[PDB]
């Protein structure tokens, strides 16, 4: 089953540009149809008006079902709460994409000011450049710095318009905490390349639709509500959305050691 | 470094192998899985598969899976263990949600409970007829040791033969399934209401003539059920060991004049010598080729499997449990017989009541020996519980006729205190660690126990 | 106890703290889209695993149900001791006002044979049936201990011979064969039947109708 | 709704059938309803003690 | 792979009580005249 | 009795209160086999060294194994032989490798070293580690040396006798 999503957008592009990121609720596929022909609220019996009342709360919802996040639809996103929770969900959706998307579709760049978190990335051949070669195969896409993008290949682009295929879809994840993003980034992105701001700031997190706040613990992400269709914002309020799908050092190192084993 | 050499085992394989013990488990479940495979398919074995989603995962033979960031070390792998490598399937599931209370309940209760089923009636109804036949068997033996009627006799024959033809017509015809456990339940039930009425035909009043009749016959029975059925062996060796030290003690009474005391301490040598022999006799016992009718645990085998093959398996597993279950019936029967002859022989108000007390403490440490010595669970319980039961028995029949505060006070607080040890030796003693050396002692000293039991046995017959 | 067997399970709803809801009496609002969020266990080893999630508080149903269940279960048989202990007061033979007690003994062993028949539940059933036996076993060894005839030694052990005998003849029937709705209604009646003289029979045991008869 | 507030009759029948609901939903696991044998032995029940009520009265008339 | 499927499904309509009027004063007066 | 598995050799075994069967191997060799009386799941009975000869220098293993304590395992596998079997392979390839190679005996084999053991007296002793070497140089036509291993404890403790014509 794996890197089996394909870019053309019909068919497989309903679930292409689109991660698990959690855990959740959904709207159901059945819809309920008003109960017509109410009585008035005097009229109304306790016990049928009550249990209506409760089924139309709780069958509303399908409780923990698979969260996902559109790459599609936003320029990026920014990921504010405690270190290990964003740094746990990075791996998860990276270790996501690299199964379900193959190199060929999907390149992968860290952009850190601490690489031995990020040591693990090494294995995957996502984050392959297929441009630089050395003794070990390609060359990581794995930047200590902004700065040290001398790739400027994926900043000739336009900005971005949101989608409703490029050729590699770029993922570019920061937690370098740089101003001279701004620069290369406007306030509307890069046409190919979405973005994840680790490390959550005011340059990144001016979108409310953009940022994923672990509120709890355990990982609650809190962010707007979407369409489970469009992925489009349906209001503005931010409310619980997911519990992310956090995974340790150790098992996407495991992941990384199974799919480089593959050349395909 | 430490590396532990282990077992492993798969796909109806078992290969062994050295790992690191000290690396995440999650470093090595990955080649392992590759070694594994490559075994595998050079032995042209269908290979292990990941089926849909799930993930690959290292368990104990007992069932526990290890933590994947812990080595093996610190979740107490040692060399020589044994595992198990599986793939366990995906867990996460939408949760389900019934709004409404009433029907939560009943969905809940009904999947996760177990209604009654007419398998489990018809048990229930041999069951309550077996109470009630022993009550009626009981209740005849009750009035013909009260009443000099020949009358009561007729009654108990007639419903022994009524339930004993009920019996084996159903062992007959319904022998296809694991419910004839019914027929059994019937047929011990009624072989007691025969046992009453052949004793109950000795004429004059009751006493050891009855008593050596009936437990003679009831023995008889139980030991031609052996060879008959087969089934349910162990009662029925608890059973035939009791008729035997009840009929001995009736042939002592009827050929000779003798005592009670005397009876009770050669019951007491008796039991004695057949706990240090009971073992060997079992594994004599193990042998009798009596029909072959698997019991749960066999079967629960044979349900997940097809002196040489297969069929080697089934008798050496066949034989082991006919072995045990006759072990543990006869470590019963003397348990009881145990307790009941030293409750005989501690009247408070005799001289020589020092004595037996000596011969209980002996026989409570002699006892307590097989009970750590002995493998199965349910044998260790047996001679614990029967040694505990002896204190308990000569403490009772002292304190409820000697109508003292002193004995009262003794006997209560012995009564309270004594468990409270037997508990402590292994609740504060971490896990009942001692030395070798200090176990041997403990083993000689409850060794020196018994030789004392020989001069005491011909002091209190004589 | 008799009426407790009734109440069983409404105080086995009422101490297991199921609560049914409350009503809208005046607010006047049907329509709330509140949907309570998920609840999150946190893995009990805190190893890292991630959390799951449980649908809402009505998650804990599905505890106070089982809890209910043990209840109801504790409920019938502390009922069953005392009802056979109950049965115990029928001390002297059946010759004078003694054959009354007999009869209320019979009657409430009806009602609870049949009774069993409600609960589904294997110990409950179970509970019940070994109750009503229990009842007859009791009343016939205390007349058979107490009297000295040889009559009663007979009928006592004929009973508990038979009847026991004949509920294995029951249990072995009666769930494989088909039956006549006309014998299932009177099957059903018979309990009812059975049940309703108890308590004028009671009142006959008090000698409720003798003193109030003079006082 | 705390507290001691007031109550309507049609509530108060409506919380005797989610009680007898969902005492069927404890002793069975079924709540199917059409018929219930709960309210008929209770009913029996009353017939028993309302006899003996009546037979005590018919006692005290006596002197 | 799996299949999933929209529905729509109308819910049923709640049932329709009458609320009790109460009764008049002079009721009350007669039945403790009928008790009496 | 005899058998071929699953395995890699032939395997002869004998019964007759239990199972035995005999490895042959061919200076000092290791003497840690006391672990291998506890395997990963079996519980053989014994370990016993035998050796015999003058020339004609003998060296062997005969092993001890009780089904009725091994029922756990046996339960597990398709066969008690099976399972001995496996187990002495076990042993035997531990021991092969080095200058001394190993097999199982083949019954008819188990009968000719029964016949050579035969052939046709002093103290079993208490110390033993040192003497072997030394116990087999008084002069005798045939020797018989041997030692026992046996699980008395969690350990494993030694006896060892000889007998001379």
């Amino acid at each position: 089953s794996s890197r089996m999503w394909e870019r053309q957008p019909d068919g497989k592009d309903l679930n292409f540009g689109v991660v698990r990121v959690g855990v959740g609720m959904t709207r159901p596929e059945v819809t309920w149809g008003e109960p017509q022909n109410m009585p008035t609220d005097i009229e109304l019996e306790p016990v049928t008006g009550k249990a209506l009342q409760e089924f139309g709360r709780y069958q509303s919802v399908v409780y923990n079902l698979p969260k996902m996040v559109s790459l599609l639809v936003e320029p990026w996103y920014s990921l504010v709460g405690e270190r290990e929770q964003v740094l746990g969900l990075t791996r998860a959706i990276i270790c996501q994409l690299a199964f379900s998307h193959g190199p060929d579709h999907v390149q992968m760049i860290v952009v850190t000011s601490d690489p031995d978190r990020w040591d693990w990335v090494k294995w995957i051949p996502h984050f392959g450049d297929p441009r630089r070669r050395d003794a070990a195969g390609n060359a990581r896409m794995v930047y200590t710095s902004v700065r040290e993008f001398a790739t400027e290949q994926a900043e000739l682009f336009a900005g971005r318009g949101s989608f409703t295929t490029p050729t590699p879809h770029h993922v570019i994840i920061s937690d370098i905490e740089d101003p001279q993003w701004e620069y290369v980034i406007s306030s509307e992105g890069v046409d190919g390349v979405t973005f994840f701001d680790l490390t959550g700031s005011p340059l990144w997190t001016g979108a409310p639709q953009r940022v994923l706040r672990f509120t709890d613990s355990a990982g609650v992400i809190e962010t707007l509500p979407r369409d489970r269709d469009t992925w489009m914002v349906i209001d503005d309020n931010a409310w619980f959305f997911a519990l992310a799908d956090q995974m340790s050092e150790a098992d996407a190192e495991q992941f990384a050691h199974q799919m480089a084993h593959w050349r395909l | 470094p430490q590396a532990a050499v282990v077992a492993i085992m798969a796909a109806d394989v078992q290969i062994a192998v050295v790992l690191d013990a000290h690396a995440p488990i999650s470093v090595m479940i990955d080649p392992l899985l590759k070694v594994v495979n490559t075994r595998l398919r050079e032995l042209g074995v269908a290979p292990l598969e990941a089926k849909g989603r799930g993930r690959w995962m290292l368990c104990l033979v007992d069932g526990t899976p290890l933590r994947p960031n812990l080595s093996l070390t610190e979740q107490e792998v040692y060399d020589g263990d044994r595992l198990w490598l599986k793939f366990l399937e995906d867990t996460e599931h939408r949760s389900e949600v019934i709004e409404h209370i009433s029907t939560a309940v009943a969905t809940n209760l009904s999947k996760r409970f177990a209604p009654i089923d007419p398998v489990v009636a018809v048990q229930v109804g041999a069951t309550m007829v077996a109470v009630g036949v022993l009550l009626g068997s009981a209740l005849l033996g009750w009035w013909r040791w009260q009443h000099e009627s020949w009358l009561p006799a007729p009654f108990a024959a007639v419903i022994a033969v009524l339930v004993l033809t009920v019996a084996t017509m159903i062992l007959a015809r319904s022998k296809t399934v694991p419910d004839r456990r019914v027929g059994d339940i019937l047929l011990l039930s009624g072989l007691v209401p025969l046992a009453v009425a052949i004793a109950a035909t000795a004429p004059g009043p009751v006493g050891a003539p009855h008593a050596v009749l009936g437990f003679g016959v009831f023995g008889v029975a139980a030991m031609l059920v052996m060879r008959f059925t087969g089934r349910r062996l162990g009662v029925y060796t608890a059973l035939v060991t009791l008729c035997a030290a009840a009929t001995a003690a009736g042939l002592a009474r009827m050929v000779l004049l003798t005592s009670a005391v005397t009876l009770l301490t050669c019951v007491l040598l008796a039991c004695v010598l057949m706990y240090h022999g009971a073992p060997a006799l079992s594994r004599w016992l193990s042998g009798i080729r009596l029909p072959v009718f698997p019991s749960a645990t066999s079967r629960w085998v044979f349900e997940a499997r097809p002196l040489e093959g297969p069929a080697s398996v089934r008798d050496v597993l066949l034989r082991a449990e006919r072995a045990r279950s006759f072990l543990t019936g006869l470590l019963v029967g003397l348990g009881v017989l145990t307790v009941v002859c030293l409750a005989g022989l501690c009247d408070p108000h005799a001289g020589r009541r020092w004595l037996p007390l000596l011969l209980a403490a002996f026989t409570f440490g002699f006892l307590i020996l097989r009970g750590r010595s002995y493998v199965d669970r349910w044998q260790a319980i047996t001679l614990a519980a029967t040694a505990v039961l002896i204190i308990a028995a000569v403490a009772v029949r002292y304190v409820l006729v000697s109508g003292s505060p002193a004995v009262l006070s003794a006997g209560v607080a012995v009564l309270v205190l004594l468990p409270a040890a037997g508990l402590t030796a292994a609740a504060v003693v971490p896990n009942t660690i001692y030395s070798p050396l200090f176990r041997k002692i403990v083993e000689w000293i409850e060794y020196l126990c018994l030789m004392p039991i020989f001069p005491l046995a011909l002091w209190l017959m004589n | 106890c008799v009426l407790m067997y009734h109440g069983a399970p409404a105080l086995s709803r009422w101490l297991s703290g199921i609560r049914l809801p409350v009503f809208p009496s005046a607010t006047s609002r049907w329509v709330f889209e509140a949907r309570p969020d998920l609840p999150t266990t946190v893995v009990v080893s805190g190893g890292g695993q991630p959390t799951l999630e449980g649908p809402a508080s009505v998650r804990d149903v599905l505890l106070r149900a089982e809890r209910a269940r043990s209840f109801l279960t504790g409920l019938l048989v502390g009922l069953g001791v005392l009802t056979v202990v109950c049965l115990a007061g029928l001390c002297d033979p059946h010759a004078g006002r003694r054959w009354l007690p007999l009869l209320l003994a019979a009657f409430t062993f009806g009602f609870l044979i049949l009774r069993g028949r409600s609960y589904v539940d294997r110990w409950q059933a179970i509970t019940l049936a070994a109750t009503a036996v229990l009842i007859i076993a009791a009343v016939a060894v205390r007349y058979v201990l107490v009297s000295g005839s040889p009559a009663v030694l007979s009928a006592g052990v004929a009973v508990l011979v038979l009847l026991p005998a004949a509920g294995l003849t029951a249990a072995a029937v009666v769930p494989n064969t088909i039956y006549s709705p006309l014998f299932r209604k009177i099957v059903e009646w018979i309990e009812y039947l059975c049940l309703m003289p108890i308590f004028p029979l009671a009142l006959w045991l008090m000698n409720v109708y003798e003193a109030i008869r003079y006082r | 709704g705390y507290g001691l507030g007031l109550s309507t009759r049609t509530q108060v029948t409506g919380y005797q059938f989610l009680a007898r609901r969902t005492a069927m939903a404890l002793t069975r696991w079924r709540v199917r309803m059409e018929v219930e044998p709960g309210r008929r032995q209770v009913l029996a029940v009353v017939a028993s003690v309302s006899a003996a009520g009546v037979i005590c009265l018919g006692a005290l008339l006596w002197s | 792979a799996p299949v999933v499927k929209p529905e729509n499904i109308v819910l049923p309509t709640p049932l329709s009580v009458p609320p009790p009027e109460g009764k008049p004063w002079w009721l009350v007066v007669v039945g403790v005249l009928v008790v009496g | 009795d005899h058998q071929r598995r699953f395995g890699h050799d032939v395997v002869g075994i004998r019964e007759y209160q239990g199972q035995l069967v005999a490895v042959v191997t061919v200076w000092l060799p290791v003497e840690a086999v006391a672990a291998r009386l506890r395997q990963f799941d079996v519980r053989l009975d014994a370990i016993d060294i035998v050796s015999v000869g003058t020339d004609e220098h003998h060296t062997w293993l005969v092993l001890r194994m009780d089904p009725q304590r091994n029922v756990a395992a046996v339960a597990a596998r398709d066969s008690v032989a099976a399972t001995l079997a496996a187990a002495t392979e076990r042993l035997a390839h531990d021991l092969n490798g080095r200058r001394w190679t190993a097999r199982p005996l083949t019954s008819s084999e188990i009968d000719d070293m029964d016949a050579t053991v035969l052939a046709g007296w002093v103290s079993p002793r208490d110390i033993t580690s040192e003497t072997l070497e030394r116990l087999w140089l008084p002069d005798t036509e045939a020797t018989a040396v041997t030692v026992r291993l046996r699980p008395r404890h969690g350990g494993v403790e030694v006896s060892a006798w000889v007998r001379y014509h």
